[PDB]
């Protein structure tokens, strides 16, 4: 699975992609 | 005596498996449990 100015930000997520690995 | 206060969030109890390949468990009591679930 492969992957800065005018007011643009992309947030983290709630659940982090390690505590998915837990649940 | 009271604060805000921040944490990682307890994704759940942990919880420990009694496994073997001779071991089992098997219930003897029940709830008959009611729940409700609501939708637009
Ligand atoms: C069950 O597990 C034990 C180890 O906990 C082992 O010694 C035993 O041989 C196993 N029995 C069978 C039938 O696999």
């Amino acid at each position: 699975v492969t992957l800065k100015f005018n007011g643009l930000t992309v947030l983290p997520p709630l659940l982090t992609d390690e505590m998915i690995a837990q649940y | 005596s009271q604060s805000i206060i921040a944490y990682t969030m307890s994704l759940g109890a942990e919880n420990s498996v009694a496994y073997s390949n001779n071991s089992i468990a098997i219930p003897i009591n029940f709830t008959i449990s009611v729940t409700t679930e609501i939708l637009p």
